[PDB]
């Protein structure tokens, strides 16, 4: 069962988006379907619901008249169609399946997010954060990428393409005093495995189309 | 209109000791068909929410019987017998007896783990950041408990005050630590004015206060 | 959720 939501990013106030949620693994037309929002740091906050039957919808009390929840079957897909956004609409917005046979709301996508402001986008420039020395009494080296000033969220980071995963931090963003973000992520490695072993962070920044593969060598 | 007050909004819990959490409505979830819908989710650490609980006391799919929940009208209890690292995040209640759906407002669990004293490492700005006219330095405090760690940072023994942000990770699900990044931003000229670079760290793992530090010119 | 009931 994957609930797949695209279509979020950066909007100016008053202005629109459209929201999709790609279903699969469930037989998608017996099931009724909401969207459920979390602005960052905060709470969850039901916003639409609709039935499996007759295209019936409901609203919460805060988008009546500007967001309108639609599906496709034959796609196996659920639209939220966005318009009039505010500021207060700042939220990761997930896809959520709910399961009559137990009464409740089971699956929840993943969430795409949508930022409302009237702040550009911007890029992020990634900077590598280099294994020195030693840096360890105990063999372990820490190296990593500081990726900085970017609008908006979010920013993915793997390593090696997803290859290396273990001891691996990518750290929640800092908003600065600007209204840019930055972020870093880091890995400790075998202080022995520098010599030969290659790193790179793989940063993405989709709201500015930015793709970057950033290769972290010592000294 | 149905308000769901949880208690308490944090909870630190030993692991192998019980947990609890309070969940009452303003209104009874009795409905009129003889079932109570109240549910449980849980938000993992950089995850998306999933269910734990439905209709009051129903363990949904392949979640452990050392959870349980009980209650009943407006008032209800999520137990877990022997709390493991892996229970730590933010935990939900929510209703589906009323239209519309309210969620409380989120309880999040801590792992009171042994303390564990954070591994040291400062990053000097790359010359690729240098070139484009502004300087960061990195201050990275890996795998530590408790949360509470103060990180000063010092230039030529001068305590510096409005030029640095830090992050901090979520308490890992696994070895239930957290992580800390701290970033001092100058410009060029500012950071090449000086020679010494220091992140003191105050932590009660440490056994005396930790610098870690490095020259400017071969940084 | 009771949308989807009633």
């Amino acid at each position: 069962v994957q609930l797949l939501e695209s279509g979020g990013g950066l909007v100016q106030p008053g202005g629109s988006l459209r929201l999709s949620c790609a279903a699969s693994g469930f037989t998608f037309s017996n099931y009724g379907m909401s969207w459920v929002r979390q602005a960052p740091g905060k709470g969850l906050e039901w916003v639409a619901s609709i039935r499996s039957g007759g295209g019936r919808t409901y609203y919460s009390d805060n988008v009546k008249g500007r967001f309108t929840i639609s599906r496709d079957n034959a796609k196996n897909s659920l639209y939220l169609q966005m318009n009039s956004l505010r500021a207060e609409d700042t939220a990761l917005y997930y896809c959520v399946r709910y399961d009559h046979y137990s009464g409740s709301s089971d699956y929840w996508g993943q969430g795409t997010l949508v930022t409302v402001s009237s702040a550009s986008t911007k890029g992020p420039s990634v900077f590598p954060l280099a294994p020195s020395s030693k840096s360890t009494s105990g063999g372990t080296a820490a190296l990593g990428c500081l990726v900085k000033d970017y609008f908006p969220q979010p920013v993915t980071v793997s390593w090696n393409s997803g290859a290396l995963t273990s001891g691996v931090h990518t750290f929640p963003a800092v908003l600065q005093s600007s209204g840019l973000y930055s972020l870093s992520s880091v890995v400790t490695v075998p202080s022995s495995s520098l010599g030969t072993q290659t790193y790179i962070c793989n940063v993405n920044h989709k709201p500015s189309n930015t793709k970057v593969d950033k290769k972290v060598e010592p000294k | 209109y149905v308000v769901m007050t949880q208690s308490p909004l944090s909870l630190p819990v030993t692991p192998g000791e019980p947990a609890s959490i309070s969940c009452k409505s303003s209104q009874s979830l009795l409905d009129s068909d003889g079932k109570t819908y109240l549910n449980w989710l849980l938000q993992k650490p950089g995850q998306s929410p999933q269910r734990l609980i439905y209709l009051v006391s129903k363990l949904d799919s392949g979640v452990p019987d050392r959870f349980s929940g009980s209650g009943s009208g407006t008032d209800f209890t999520l137990k877990i017998s022997r709390v493991e690292a892996e229970d730590v995040g933010v935990y939900y209640c929510w209703q589906g007896t009323h239209f519309p759906r309210t969620f409380g407002q989120g309880t999040k669990v801590e792992i009171k783990r042994t303390v564990a004293a954070p591994s040291v490492f400062i990053f000097p700005p790359s010359d690729e950041q240098l070139k484009s006219g502004t300087a960061s330095v990195v201050c990275l405090l890996n795998n530590f408990y408790p949360r509470e760690a103060k990180v000063q940072w010092k230039v030529d023994n001068a305590l510096q005050s409005g030029n640095s942000q830090e992050s901090v990770t979520e308490q890992d699900s696994k070895d239930s630590t957290y992580s800390l990044s701290s970033t001092l931003t100058l410009s060029k000229a500012d950071y090449e004015k000086h020679k010494v670079y220091a992140c003191e760290v105050t932590h009660q793992g440490l056994s005396s206060p930790v610098t870690k530090s490095f020259n400017r010119g071969e940084c | 959720d009771a949308e989807f009931r009633h």
